[PDB]
RNA sequence: CGUAAAGCGCACGCAGGCGGUUUGUUAAGUCAGAUGUGAAAUCCCCGGGCUCAACCUGGGAACUGCAUCUGAUACUGGCAAGCUUGAGUCUCGUAGAGGGGGGUAGAAUUCCAGGUGUAGCGGUGAAAUGCGUAGAGAUCUGGAGGAAUACCGGUGGCGAAGGCGGCCCCCUGGACGAAGACUGACGCUCAGGUGCGAAAGCGUGGGGAGCAAACAGGAUUAGAUACCCUGGUAGUCCACGCCGUAAACGAUGUCGACUUGGAGGUUGUGCCCUUGAGGCGUGGCUUCCGGAGCUAACGCGUUAAGUCGACCGCCUGGGGAGUA
RNA sequence: AGGAGGUAAAAAUGCCAA
C-alpha cells in the first residue's frame, strides 16, 4: 500500500523539508521502500505476472533516476546508495 | 516528443493556411522569431507578436491574396535526423529564384538571395515555394 | 435595423460549420444570424443586381419548398422578370439546347389549345394534350418568355435548389442565394444570410428584389 | 508497408540515434579568405598546327579532397548557471470481468439407493444401432460427485497484448479527476538482450459430472474410412514445469504537435435556480456518421489512412519456400 | 412504435486447341 503514514516518514527523512516531495532523492527512497515491500508479496504467489509488471516499472523508474543523479550530483549519489544498501 | 519546434512552426503555418484561419499561436523561441522576421520582411505574413513573459507564446498573422494562401508550400530540409549545410557557390534556389529559402549563416538568419549576395553559405533551414 | 420581424435563422443544430462567419446561439440552441453582417451584404446584393438590370439582363428566380412557390410567381411578373417556382428541372441551363425543344413544343400546344384544335379529331385525346399542357405550364413557367440563357440568378434557398447553383457555376452566371445556416455558401457569389422558411421572410427578399430591379430597368 | 510484397504477438530496456527553453564561454561540426599539394596525359573551355577530320599542341578551368593559419558564431555540438510549459512525485477521492490466493451459493446435467407406476423410451428427413417387462422412460424423496456461473449484460467496463464474468475475504498492479506543493529536461525510440504470451500439444502427480479428437456400431451413399445417429478414451479441470505459435487482426509500430462538424455511450468535476428525467462548462475513454484533405479505388476522416517531426521493424515478380 | 415462435433426404462430372 505504502500508506500516507508510511510515505510521510520517508519524505521527512530525505527531503529538503516536508514540502519537498519532488526531489530525486525523495523519489528513489519512495521506490526502494516499495520495491522491498513487495518482495514479501511476490514470494508466495510467484505466478502473478500482472502486478509484477508494476514492480518492474518501479525498478526501471528507480534506475533512470540514479543515472540522472550520478550524472548530476555525485556527492549525493554515493550518499544515497549507502543510505539504502543497493547498486551491486 | 516536440523534438523539433521549427518543423512544428511550419506545420502550424501549413495547416493554418489550409484551414483559412487568421492567426497561429505557438511557443516562442530565439530561432522561431528569427525566422518570422524573414517572412515578415518578405511579405509572406503580417507582423507578429511575442505574447508572454516566461511562457512566451509567439502569435502570427496569415495573408491570403484572392482566396488562395500566400504561402504555396513550405517544407523543412535540414531536419534533426539529417542536417544539411551548403557553401556559397552551391546554394540552392526555390522556384528558380522567385521562391525564397531562409538559410542560417554565421552572420545571421538570412534569405537565399541575401547570403548569396553577402557571399557565404550556412545551414539551409526550409524552402518557401 | 430590424427591417422586419423575421430574418433570424433555422435548423437549430444542423449547421454547416462554414457559416461560422455569421451565427448566434439561442435558448432553443438555434443558430441566429445577426443582422449587422447580412443587412450590409443584403444592401450589397441589391446594388449589384441593379448593375446588371441596366444591361437589360435576364434575371431568373428559383425556389419551391411548397410554401415559397406562390410569391416567386408573383414577384417575377411584378416587374417583368422570369422564374421557376415549381419543381426544378435538373439540367435546363447546361442543356438548354434540349429544354428548348420542349419550349418549342409548348408554344405549339399553348397556341393551338387556346384557340383551334381542342375538339377536331378525338375528344379524349384532346384531353390528353390539355393534360400534357398544364404540367408543362408550371414546369416551364416563366421561362418561355425569355429565350436564351439568363444573366443572373436569384435563389431563395441554397440547400434545396443545389442543382442550379452547381449548374449555374458550370457557366459564367453570378448567382444570388438567400442562404440558411444548414447550407454551404461556396458556389454562390453574392451570399445573402437570412431565414428562408417563413413566408413573411420571403416576401421581404422578393419584394426588395422586385422593386430594385424596377429601378434598374430605366 | 488498412486490403496489391511488407508493422515484430505484446512489453521493458543497455549500447546506438534524436531532444524543450534562457544566458555565457569555447569554436569541434559548419561557413569565409589564403597558402601547400591534388603528376602529366585524358575530359571540358578559348586558341593554334597537319588539304579538313580523327590525330597533335598552347593557356585557363577542374581535381568537387584533406591538412594548416587567421577569422566569423547564427545553428548543431562540448562546458557552466538556470527556467517551466515536457516527464516525475506527494495530498484528497472516484470507477472497473486488472492480477494472485483462500473460502462460499444456487440452478442444472449425470450417477447412486429407494417409493409410486406402466409399456415403451430415445433419436431422426425417415429409420436403425442403443435402452426397456431383470421393470425403463415419466414422477417423488434422499445422497454423492465434477464442471460452469443463467437474469443482470449493453459497438458496457478493464488490461501492454494474450485475455478477464456468481458472491465474499486477503494480498496487489494500473488508469483517471480537482485544487495546491515540489524536483528541474530527469525525455522519445530501440538492434542485440530479458519478460509476458489464446488454443492445441508435452511431462509428473491428482481430478473426471458434462463435452468430445481417436475409435466402434447404425444409417446415408455409386463408394462415404464424412456430414447425421448412438456410444465413447485421450483431452478439456487443478497444482507445478515446458512449448512459444494463431486471420496473436482496429489485417493499421511507438511518441509528440497541428487541422471543420454532428448524434450517443461511459467515468470524473465545477458553477448555476436541487428549485423536477435539469442549465452552462471543463477533463479521460469509447461507438457511429461525415467535410476539407488523402487514396489505385473502396474507404480513412481530431482515436487519420490529413499535414509534418524522431527512432525502430520489414518489403523488392510468381512458384520452388518460410522449404532444404 | 416495440416484440415472440415456426420454416430444406441425398444430388457427381463434361476432352485438347481456337
Amino acid at each position: 500500500s505504502l500508506s500516507t503514514e508510511a510515505t510521510a516518514k520517508i519524505v521527512s527523512e530525505f527531503g529538503r523539508d516536508a514540502n519537498d516531495t519532488g526531489s530525486t532523492e525523495v523519489q528513489v527512497a519512495l521506490l526502494t521502500a516499495q520495491i522491498n515491500h513487495l518482495q514479501g508479496h511476490f514470494a508466495e504467489h510467484k505466478k502473478d505476472h500482472h502486478s509484477r509488471r508494476g514492480l518492474l516499472r518501479m525498478v526501471s523508474q528507480r534506475r533512470k533516476l540514479l543515472d540522472y543523479l550520478k550524472r548530476k550530483d555525485v556527492a549525493r549519489y554515493t550518499q544515497l546508495i549507502e543510505r539504502l544498501g543497493l547498486r551491486r | 516528443s516536440m523534438q523539433d519546434p521549427i518543423a512544428d512552426m511550419l506545420t502550424r503555418i501549413r495547416n493554418g493556411q489550409a484551414a483559412n484561419k487568421a492567426a497561429v499561436t505557438m511557443p516562442s523561441s530565439k530561432l522561431k522569431v528569427a525566422i518570422a522576421n524573414v517572412l515578415k520582411e518578405e511579405g509572406f505574413i503580417e507582423d507578429f507578436k511575442v505574447e508572454g513573459d516566461t511562457k512566451p507564446e509567439l502569435e502570427l498573422t496569415l495573408k491570403y491574396f484572392q482566396g488562395k494562401a500566400v504561402v504555396e508550400s513550405i517544407q523543412r530540409v535540414s531536419r534533426p535526423g539529417l542536417r544539411i549545410y551548403k557553401r556559397k557557390d552551391e546554394l540552392p534556389k526555390v522556384m528558380a529564384g522567385l521562391g525564397i529559402a531562409v538559410v542560417s549563416t554565421s552572420k545571421g538568419v538570412m534569405t537565399d538571395r541575401a547570403a548569396r549576395q553577402a557571399g557565404l553559405g550556412g545551414e539551409i533551414i526550409c524552402y518557401v515555394a | 435595423m430590424l427591417k422586419a420581424g423575421v430574418h433570424f435563422g433555422h435548423q437549430t443544430r444542423y449547421w454547416n460549420p462554414k457559416m461560422k462567419p455569421f451565427i448566434f446561439g439561442a435558448r432553443n440552441k438555434v443558430h441566429i444570424i445577426n443582422l449587422e453582417k447580412t443587412v450590409p451584404m443584403f444592401n450589397e446584393a441589391l446594388a449589384e443586381l441593379n448593375k446588371i438590370a441596366s444591361r437589360k439582363g435576364k434575371i431568373l428566380f428559383v425556389g419551391t419548398k411548397r410554401a415559397a412557390s406562390e410569391a416567386v410567381k408573383d414577384a417575377a411578373l411584378s416587374c417583368d422578370q422570369f422564374f421557376v417556382n415549381h419543381r426544378w428541372l435538373g439540367g435546363m441551363l447546361t442543356n438548354w439546347k434540349t429544354v428548348r425543344q420542349s419550349i418549342k413544343r409548348l408554344k405549339d400546344l399553348e397556341t393551338q389549345s387556346q384557340d383551334g384544335t381542342f375538339d377536331k379529331l378525338t375528344k379524349k385525346e384532346a384531353l390528353m394534350r390539355t393534360r400534357e399542357l398544364e404540367k408543362l405550364e408550371n414546369s416551364l413557367g416563366g421561362i418561355k418568355d425569355m429565350g436564351g440563357l439568363p444573366d443572373a440568378l436569384f435563389v431563395i434557398d441554397a440547400d434545396h435548389e443545389h442543382i442550379a447553383i452547381k449548374e449555374a457555376n458550370n457557366l459564367g452566371i453570378p448567382v444570388f442565394a438567400i442562404v440558411d445556416t444548414n447550407s454551404d455558401p461556396d458556389g454562390v457569389d453574392f451570399v445573402i444570410p437570412g431565414n428562408d422558411d417563413a413566408i413573411r421572410a420571403v416576401t421581404l427578399y422578393l419584394g426588395a428584389v422586385a422593386a430594385t430591379v424596377r429601378e434598374g430597368r430605366s
